[PDB]
């Protein structure tokens, strides 16, 4: 191929076969005039290294290039990474696709994912091409391009035609498992990022930190329908691992829900009767009741305990104002009992699971949706912010560690006056630290989970508390105890590189922070975590490689 | 005290150890070692005259020629810096050698010489280093990065893994040298000693040993300890050591001088060993069956028959004992083996052992080294004895000669550089002490055994390499010809010299671009460390262990930053106060400790000093004089960190924060965030584009200064004195008189950097910040630059943010922003591009760049000129034209109905093609500069004459311009000089400044200077001649190009990209996000005082990333700003000025126990009411990293405000007007932007190129290429049902050629049918299949 | 194990297309073999149906047309 302004790319088999040209017609010409048996001998050994050309470096050594790298035979066009297999013929690049950063855009159906109008300007070409010509809004096809060229007013009703009942294809990056690419309705953005409904970002493994994902589209009848029927999002919303579902509200909306149903001990309202939901949500939104405040309210609660037809029963509950107004989401068919308690993450996940093994699946999707919507507005409504008010520290946190310096001091003076071994002094002090370090998580808990104190009418109650951080923690929104008393307590004994445990745990919490050698034991476990996951990577696409090619 | 610079904006801080060292100049590795590389060295230590010195003089091979070194100069540059990036050539300099050629005469080899000549040689051109450790190369701004490297030296590294399921340990000493061989030893799980050299075969390790020159005996009398017998006539006695017999049970009652000393069956105690030595035994009769179980030493060959009775290293049978006995041999010489401390590795080693002698090992050496080849002696001979004993092919070095020494505890420091015998034998006598037990292992990851390297040295390898080449062609022509009285240049070449260090700086491993899009990228980008390159390791071959973080990391390699993901460990940076020693060991400083106090001189400690100290901790609270007021400190000694007393501490710590890198020390509150994101943090500030105006950090740590100064972007004064005149391109500064120089007359001039482009695009710019007639000193900001706000770094903005959840728009990690960011045009970058437009020269004929283009109308053609290039300043926007090229074109060979339609209108198609660069899509901006250049041979056109008409008058001016200002310093100064000594005060004026410089005075020293005066002013006329001559010549001359073009327009774009949702917004504690809405200024939340909330952040992204510093970040934040809040007030009314005198001092009185006494009874009320204006904004605040600011000073700096002490305030709702429950802190984070823009990554593709030899679409987005359809993907389609979007999936959309072109009339056609056919990629698979002779083929 | 039941296949494509090509290539050359295009990687190979999904009726039209 010329390239430009003089210069010429070319393959490395014109090198090849002018080698093994040139040699043969060497051996031609000796042959010709009688040659010596040792220069015939030697031309022909020439002419055998034919190997090159047809794998080089297998044999011997391999002849190098002008840049003195081994060149590419016709086996290295076939076989590696880099031959037709791997990188041409099981995955190609491919037309009518593009790729943008991902925000979140709570609005959406869960059926439908946001993209810009650029974007669908780019793609949707040919399809605006054509429906231009039909409508007679341009005399040619050329006439049309220029038209879409100039961005007249009249091209995005077409658009907005053309795109009307048009899947599209989403995919990320680490295409895991089958969930990984889905099918979505588009509805155009005014912006230059894919809108993508927050429900699936659990399924996608996405977090919105600019990851990227790329659209594809289906041209033909059949897979438009196929797209339709099968990779539709409303159609996947089981996990094909295990029958749990994968639509789980996920750690924002699961906040908003804990908060709407919990139950302060005495609030503004409490004790009135209310006389349906609708009755909560007005003394709601009035402002007369608390979100929260125990209320005997009356609810209809519809049963299917005949032969697939709702029976209805009504009574009078005793339940918080918060419930009364999550119960206008929840269908018919489904008991009163799913929203009457805290409603943390296991529970909700229960929840969409009996809503799907009872109902159906339609009203789980609307269902889906409706949580959602409710759970963003009401934390939202909460505004549950996080304070440095908020990491409590338990008082008695420095006397237990005086009180462990005191048993480790007594176990070195042990080792020095030479009464036990080396191991056991070590094993002492490593247990003395693990019992400490459990006293201060207890004492730490204890004083964070409790120690909420209100009155109602009288003297004294305690309950449980509104304490940012354990909402945080406790309604399995994005917080373990695990992660907790690393904010409070002390951060336990860390490990050095050879995989033992330092004798003199860090005794220090990120309230208080760390100093220089507590932090700088802090390192090395946090450089081996990273490490360890970058390269784990690696061996589970190897193993999901190897699974998917033995079945 | 502070200068007039810091009286501006004095920045409030909060550091209670008080620190005694400065920060260190932050490039100065960098600088220094391209110091030692190119300097006029007047011995051969390092530098070029080092490799010059090691490789010269050449003699030719006893032809008497010889050719020897005289000295070299370094030419001046022919094109400067600004030059070099706008043509795009290396900023080079000249190679000017003096080499001298002589013959010898005949018979008079050391005799004198009949011949000599002396002629300067260039050799080559090597690139030179700007003023801030970057290269210019092509065109752009180059660094290279510093290497760190295995040290040259012994290594007694052992295996000690399991490694063959035996459980046992082998001990494998390396020898590794600068430049030469490599010589491994290592021991067999039969543990017999083995021998490598090169990573080859396995020899055992006698035959070296052998060519060393040494037989059996020598080398059992050196590897082992003698035990002699004595025939006493009888019974083979044997003499005594006593304590041979420790950790032994003898078989036999050991007795002598009629004393039991030891019991039969008893082994022999240690009080029998007492006894032993105080009772003086000597020799004592043995049973004879322990003689038996020797191993003789020496040859005890039969003297009388001349015959062997028994050779080195035979085990001994009691028939052949009786045989040495009958021949008398009464002195008998055995070894002392064991199984604790002697082991018989050699012996054994020896058994094993196919050799005789030294020929036989070279022969065997010769074959192990080069397979196939028949042995010779002396080639075999000169290839061992050259091997390791050549200047040559073996350089240990002088470092290696170091450390080899100290490893092997010897004394000296300095030897030669290729190794002795003796180094060989201590070498195993370690090794084998290694295997039995005294001694220890070494280990790679230890800072005390890699090096770094840096551009200097790797500079002078190259240039050896560059040498080597040179001198083996002279000593090839030098061999050749004649004598000849030839002059010595065409033995000589330059290419095979600046090839190779071209090659080096052009394209290594090291040097790569400079990120340029931040003072701090460029800092802590030159300051790199990396393990890679040549000379090092692999990522696909690195190991975990060198991965990892180390004890003697602490203050020498930031644990903290480095690159994530593909190479974690290998990139580590450099720590802050980590200096480089005389070798290239890292190094530390350090406060000498007396018996007990503090003494504040500074130490640097290396890396091996520093396990056999004391190392106290920087957190040690000391009183007043150096003595620890604890009675304990945490010190640490050898890794660990043990509770010392207070009189054992031989060194404490500099200051507190020593432990990171420069990118780190700027993230207030470090000490509280996991490491994690602290890493995400420091990786991320290094990305921060920096915006339209830099605001400032109001939360900094107190290290920007020094960055913003280090770094090269800002312009600082070199001498201090009056400012006289300030535009926004130059700034000229009158000097002070004790300042001056008696020479030259003072006056500064600098040039700013007005709007020129960046590696990354970005626009760097610079204004200045002082104004008319305002005093500044030595060191001061004259000019901030991109990022910088009055000489303190300033990468973002700061603004109000709130932790709440709101409506989902900010859920996973999304970052809600206000309306009032985009309206304030706050967020809002620059960028610049650069456009190119060839004009190529084709065989059909040259292509040009007129105006006129077929096809198109006046639309396009309204915003170019007559000669075809658009205006300067014409806002373009995507798809139109700038450079309006037309190409020419054969015959396009018309076609059927076409040809019809031409004849019924005959509108010619045109010769030429529209081949004209249009503004790339989707982008728009202004034109900011138009570059024009040509070959020299072409006549240019209008444009071309217009610009270098242009050029040529602005330089003209500026140079005549900067002649003006010079010579009215030089006669002001005269004027000042006159009034002494003969005042003509009013006379002066009268006259005009004609002979001002030629009057008398008194004959004093000025009499004798203006005259001094007079010569500057007439070398100064002269310059500017000469100078504007270069200058007119440089402009007007031709430009060289590449082969076989014309003429190349450079257009430059100015794009003003604003923010939108998709970019990428990162804090500093390493918490990104995504921009999701951009809410109007009502629906924000606002607080009970109207003011709206500008940033709604997520709260869920603090517990579990824990980076709990952000929050106290926003805390004090938002204390800051609420006392610039009531500054602003109390200015707002005009109220007084020692009101915000009381004020001030208030707020710079806290907290308790702080360094700064910053007290203003020493402001005079005009910089009071400056400081106040500076301050309205906010008072920054600082916190140096690992010192802190405790929670109860923020608590109580917030009750100097009017602000809760809590943090929280009630937020409002902005739509339903009610009130959110449970407040919600709000308060100042500073944000930064990172330039991950979405412009740049959206992109679509409908029906782009294909690409040529395999019909596939091309790569990502430059050439408007689709994604890349994984094997991922078709596994999940698979998964699926679905089989039609597979199979167009990989059939029409990307192969099959006939299909793509049908589906494309069928789409347009409006019927949505596919056909398949078969994909060409597979086609090609069947031909390169069948290219071979494998029949492949498709059948039915 | 998974390693070594994945290369003893019927089909010699779907055993060149994941390993070491020269081996199975040459094994299936002096063998004179003839694959058949039974399984998936053959068919995404050749770019046809895939027996597997939607395309398992036309799979088993062609079939049931075949030798019939
Ligand atoms: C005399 C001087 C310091 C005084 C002790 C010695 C000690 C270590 C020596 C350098 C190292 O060997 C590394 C490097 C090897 C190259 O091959 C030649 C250059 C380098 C820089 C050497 C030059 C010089 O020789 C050094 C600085
Ligand atoms: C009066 C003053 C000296 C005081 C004794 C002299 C010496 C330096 C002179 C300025 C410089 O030339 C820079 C500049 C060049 C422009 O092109 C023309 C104006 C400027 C401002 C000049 C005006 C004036 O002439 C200056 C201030
Ligand atoms: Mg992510």
């Amino acid at each position: 191929v010329p390239l430009d302004g003089g210069r010429f790319a070319t393959s490395d088999l014109n090198d090849l076969y002018r080698r093994v040209i040139n040699r043969n017609n060497r051996l031609k010409r000796l042959l010709d005039l009688a040659a010596p048996d040792i220069i015939v001998r030697n031309e022909k050994r020439m002419l055998q290294e034919v190997d090159a050309l047809l794998d080089n470096g297998r044999r011997g050594r391999a002849i190098t290039g002008s840049n003195k790298r081994p060149l590419k035979s016709l086996a290295d066009m076939i076989k590696g990474k880099q031959g037709r297999f791997r990188q041409n013929l099981l995955g190609k690049r491919v037309d009518y696709s593009g790729r943008s950063v991902i925000t979140v855009g709570p609005y959406l159906r869960l059926h439908q994912c946001g993209l810009p109008k650029k974007m669908a300007l780019e793609l949707f070409k040919p399809f605006i091409y054509g429906k231009l010509e039909l409508r007679g809004l341009a005399t040619t096809i050329k006439a049309a391009k220029k038209m879409v060229e100039r961005e007249e007013a009249v091209v995005w009703d077409i658009l907005d035609e053309v795109i009307r009942e048009h899947p599209v294809l989403l995919n990320r990056a680490p295409t895991l498992h089958r969930l990984g690419i889905q099918a979505f309705e588009p509805v155009l953005i005014e912006g230059k990022a894919i809108q993508l409904h927050p429900l699936v970002c659990a399924a996608y493994n996405a977090d919105f930190d600019g990851d990227q994902m790329a659209v594809h589209v289906p041209l033909t009848l059949e897979a438009q329908l196929e797209a339709r029927a099968l990779m539709m999002s409303t159609n996947n919303i089981l996990s094909p691992a295990n029958g749990e579902p994968i639509i789980v509200p996920s750690q924002d909306v699961v906040l908003g829900l804990y908060y709407m149903t919990r139950d302060c001990v005495n609030a503004k309202g409490e004790g009135m009767v209310l006389t349906g939901p609708k009755e909560a949500e007005r003394l709601y939104r009035s402002g007369l009741a608390s979100l929260h405040a125990r209320v005997k309210v009356r609810i209809t609660e519809y049963e299917k305990d005949a032969n697939g037809e709702l029976v209805a029963k009504t009574s009078l509950k005793d339940t918080t104002v918060g419930r009364a107004i999550l119960w206008m989401i929840v269908p018919k068919g489904l008991p009163y009992s799913i929203v009457n308690q805290a409603l943390g993450k296991k529970a909700i996940s229960k929840m969409l699971n009996t809503c799907y093994r009872i109902l159906g699946l339609k009203p789980t999707v609307i269902f889906a949706d409706q949580i959602m919507y409710t759970g963003f507005a009401y934390a939202a409504r909460s505004g549950a912010s996080v304070g440095i008010d908020d990491m409590v520290i338990p008082e008695k946190k420095h006397e237990i560690i005086s009180e462990a310096e005191a048993e480790v001091a007594e176990i070195q003076e042990q080792f020095q006056s030479g009464l036990v071994t080396a191991g056991e002094r070590y094993n002492k002090v490593i247990d003395i630290w693990a019992a400490a370090n459990d006293r201060v998580s207890k004492a730490m808990m204890d004083n964070l989970q409790t120690e909420t104190v209100i009155n109602r009418d009288g003297q004294e109650e305690k309950q449980v508390s509104f304490n940012s951080i354990y909402m945080m923690a406790d309604s399995g929104a994005r917080g373990s105890a695990a992660q907790i008393r690393q904010l409070a307590g002390m951060r336990g004994l860390m490990a050095k590189p050879d995989g033992s445990i330092i004798e003199t745990p860090i005794t220090a919490n990120f309230r208080e922070g760390l100093n220089v050698l507590q932090y700088f034991i802090s390192t090395h476990g946090a450089r081996k975590g990273l490490a360890d996951t970058a390269l784990k990577t690696a061996n589970s696409g190897y193993l999901t490689r190897r699974l998917v090619d033995v079945a | 005290v502070y200068s007039y610079t810091e009286k501006k904006r004095i920045r409030k801080d909060f550091g209670k150890r008080p620190q005694v060292l400065d920060v260190p100049y932050l490039l100065s590795i960098q600088l220094d070692s391209f110091q030692k590389f190119i300097e006029q060295d007047p011995e051969g230590q390092y530098g070029l005259e080092a490799a010059f010195r090691s490789v010269f003089p050449i003699q030719s091979y006893s032809g008497n020629s010889e050719l020897q070194y005289v000295s070299y100069r370094l030419g001046e540059p022919v094109f400067d810096v600004q030059e070099c990036q706008i043509r795009g050539v290396t900023y080079s300099a000249p190679l000017r050698v003096k080499l001298r050629l002589v013959i010898y005469e005949r018979e008079a080899p050391e005799g004198t010489v009949k011949d000599i000549k002396e002629q300067e040689v260039y050799m080559g051109e090597i690139p030179l280093m700007t003023d801030n450790g970057t290269f210019v190369i092509n065109g752009t701004e180059r660094v290279i990065v510093s290497q760190l490297h295995r040290s040259p030296g012994v290594f007694f590294d052992s295996d000690k893994g399991k490694t063959h399921s035996s459980g046992k340990v082998l001990y494998n000493a390396r020898i590794i040298p600068y430049r030469g061989s490599w010589l491994d030893f290592e021991f067999d799980p039969k543990d017999n000693l083995f021998v490598r050299i090169d990573r080859r075969r396995k020899l055992p390790a006698t035959i070296i040993l052998r060519a060393l020159n040494y037989t059996t005996e020598q080398i059992l009398d050196l590897f082992f300890e003698k035990v002699i017998f004595e025939i006493r006539d009888n019974k083979l006695q044997m003499e005594l050591v006593p304590e041979r017999l420790r950790g032994e049970t003898a078989s036999f009652d050991i007795e002598a001088n009629g004393k039991v000393y030891v019991e039969k069956g008893r082994r022999i105690t240690a009080r029998h060993i007492r006894q032993l030595e105080k009772d003086d035994v000597k020799l004592i009769e043995v049973p004879v069956e322990y003689i038996a179980g020797k191993v003789v030493a020496k040859d005890y060959i039969d003297e009388s028959t001349g015959e062997l009775i028994c050779a080195a290293n035979m085990e001994l049978s009691l028939d052949l004992l009786a045989k040495l006995s009958q021949s008398g041999h009464k002195r008998i010489e055995t070894l002392f083996t064991n199984d604790l401390d002697h082991g018989p590795y050699i012996s054994e080693t020896l058994r094993v052992d196919p050799t005789n002698d030294r020929l036989s090992a070279l022969v065997e050496i010769y074959r192990m080294m080069r397979p196939g080849e028949p042995p010779t002696r002396e080639a075999a001979e000169s290839l061992f004895e050259n091997l390791f004993f050549s200047e040559d092919r073996y350089d240990l070095s002088a470092v290696g000669r170091m450390k080899f020494n100290r490893s092997l505890l010897r004394e000296e420091i300095e030897g030669s550089g290729i190794l002795s015998k003796d180094d060989i034998i201590d070498v195993m006598k370690k090794l084998i002490d290694i295997r039995n037990g005294k001694g220890e292992v070494d280990d790679i990851d230890h800072l005390g055994n890699r090096r770094i390297r840096s551009v200097g040295e790797m500079a002078e390898n190259q240039f050896r390499v560059g040498l080597v080449r040179v001198e083996r062609a002279v000593k090839e022509r030098l061999s050749l010809g004649d004598l000849d009285t030839l002059m010595p240049q065409d033995m000589i070449n330059a290419k095979p010299i600046s090839a190779a260090v071209k090659e080096f700086f052009g394209s290594s491993q090291l040097s790569q671009f400079m990120d340029q899009n931040n003072p701090l990228s460029e800092i802590t980008h030159k300051r790199r460390i990396s393990a890679l390159g040549p000379g090092g390791l692999t990522r696909e071959r690195a190991g975990f262990e060198v991965r990892d973080v180390h004890p003697t990391h602490y203050g020498r390699v930031c644990p903290i930053e480095t690159p994530e993901g593909p190479n974690i460990g290998l990139i580590n940076s450099l720590s802050v106060y980590a200096q480089t020693n005389e070798y290239g060991f890292l190094e530390t400083p350090y406060r000498k400790v007396t018996d007990g106090v503090v003494t504040d001189e500074i130490h640097y400690l290396s890396a091996i000093e520093e396990g056999n100290y004391v190392i106290a901790q920087a957190n040690s609270n000391l009183d007043e004089e150096g003595h620890f007021v604890e009675d304990l400190v945490t010190c640490r000694s050898k890794g660990e960190s043990s509770l010392f007393s207070r009189d054992q501490v031989d060194y404490m710590d500099v200051s507190t924060q020593q432990v990171v890198s420069v990118g780190a020390s700027l993230i207030p509150f470090l000490e509280h965030d996991d490491a994690n994101r602290a890493l995400m943090g420091a990786n991320m500030q290094r990305q921060a584009v920096p915006t339209l105006r830099a605001d400032k950090p109001l939360v900094g740590t107190g290290m920007e200064r020094a960055v913003a100064v280090d770094s090269g972007v800002t312009a600082v004064a070199k001498r201090g004195g009056v400012v006289q005149y300030v535009d926004a391109s130059r700034i000229v500064i009158k000097v002070n008189e004790d300042e001056m120089y008696p020479g030259e007359a003072g006056i500064d001039i600098y040039n700013l950097t007005k709007y020129t482009r960046s590696n990354q695009n970005t626009c760097i710019n610079q204004m200045p910040c002082v104004s008319l007639g305002e005093p500044v000193e030595r060191g001061d900001v004259l000019a901030d630059g991109p990022s910088t706000d009055l000489g303190e770094l300033a990468l973002g903005q700061n603004m109000r943010v709130a932790f709440m959840p709101w409506n989902g728009y900010n859920f996973e990690d999304s970052i809600l922003v206000s309306e009032r960011v985009v309206q304030e045009d706050r967020f809002t970058t620059i960028h610049i591009q650069e456009l190119a437009c060839v004009s190529r020269d084709t065989k059909l004929g040259p292509e040009e760049i007129t105006a006129d283009i077929p096809n198109v109308g006046e639309a396009a053609l309204s915003k170019l000129d007559e000669s075809g290039i658009v205006y300067i300043g014409a806002e373009v926007t995507g798809g139109d034209i700038l450079v309006g090229k037309v190409t020419p074109k054969g015959e396009t060979q018309l076609t059927p109905e076409e040809k019809l339609l031409r004849a019924i209108f005959g509108e010619k198609a045109s010769d030429v093609k529209d081949s004209s660069l249009r503004v790339p899509n989707g982008v728009s901006g202004t034109v900011i500069d138009v570059q024009v250049f040509t070959r020299d041979g072409v006549e240019k056109d209008k444009r071309a004459l217009e610009i270098e008409e242009m050029q040529l008058k602005q330089a003209k001016k500026d140079l005549s311009e900067e002649l003006q200002i010079l010579e009215a310093g030089l006669f002001s100064r005269i004027r000042a000089v006159l009034v002494a000594g003969g005042v003509e005060a009013e006379k002066l004026d009268k006259l005009p400044r004609d002979r001002w410089l030629e009057l008398g005075l008194t004959d004093e020293e000025k009499q004798n200077q203006l005259e001094q005066l007079a010569e500057q002013y007439d070398e100064l006329k002269h310059e500017f001649e000469k100078k504007l001559e270069a200058k007119r010549r440089k402009i007007t001359q031709g430009d060289d190009l590449a082969p076989g073009v014309l003429k190349i327009v450079k257009v430059y774009l100015a794009v003003k990209r604003r923010i939108q949702p998709g970019d990428k917004m990162a804090g500093r504690h390493g918490n990104k996000g995504v921009i999701s809405k951009i809410n109007p200024i009502e629906d924000m939340p606002y607080d009970e005082n109207g003011t709206p909330v500008d940033i709604v952040l997520n709260p869920l992204g603090v517990p579990s990333r824990m980076n709990i510093g952000q929050i106290l970040e926003t805390h004090l934040g938002m204390a800051a700003k609420g006392i610039g809040d009531k500054i602003n007030a109390m200015l707002k009314q005009q109220q007084e000025v020692a009101k915000l005198r009381e004020f001030i001092q208030r707020a710079y009185d806290l907290g308790a126990d702080v360094r700064q006494k910053v007290d203003l009874s020493t402001f005079s009320d005009e910089e009071v009411m400056r400081l106040a204006e500076n301050l309205r904004k906010g008072m920054p605040i600082a916190t140096p990293v690992f010192d802190g600011a405790k929670e109860a000073e923020i608590k109580e700096l917030l009750k100097l405000g009017d602000l809760p002490t809590s943090g929280q305030i009630r937020l409002y709702d902005g739509r339903t007007g009610e009130q959110f429950e449970r407040p919600v802190t709000v308060g100042y984070m500073y944000m930064l932007k990172l330039n991950h823009l979405v412009d740049d990554k959206m992109h679509a593709r409908s029906t782009g190129s294909y690409s040529l030899v395999t019909q596939q679409p091309l790569g990502g987005k430059a050439q408007f290429g689709g994604q890349r359809f994984g094997e991922m993907e078709v596994w999940a389609l698979e998964a699926y049902g679905a089989a039609y979007t597979l199979q167009e999936m990989l059939t029409v959309k990307s192969d099959d050629v006939n299909g793509r072109t049908k589906m494309y009339k069928n789409i347009v056609d409006g019927n949505h049918q596919m056909e398949p056919g078969m994909p060409e990629s597979f086609n090609v698979l069947l031909k390169e299949i069948r290219s071979l002779g494998i029949n492949i083929e498709l059948e039915d | 194990g998974i390693t070594k039941a994945s290369l003893a296949t019927e089909s010699f494509i779907s055993a060149a297309s994941f390993q070491e090509t020269t081996r199975v290539l040459t094994e299936a050359a002096v063998a004179g073999k003839r694959d058949e295009l039974r399984g998936l990687k053959e068919n995404v190979i050749v770019g046809r149906l895939i027996p597997a999904g939607t395309g398992y009726a036309y799979h088993q039209d062609r079939m049931r047309r075949r030798a019939a």
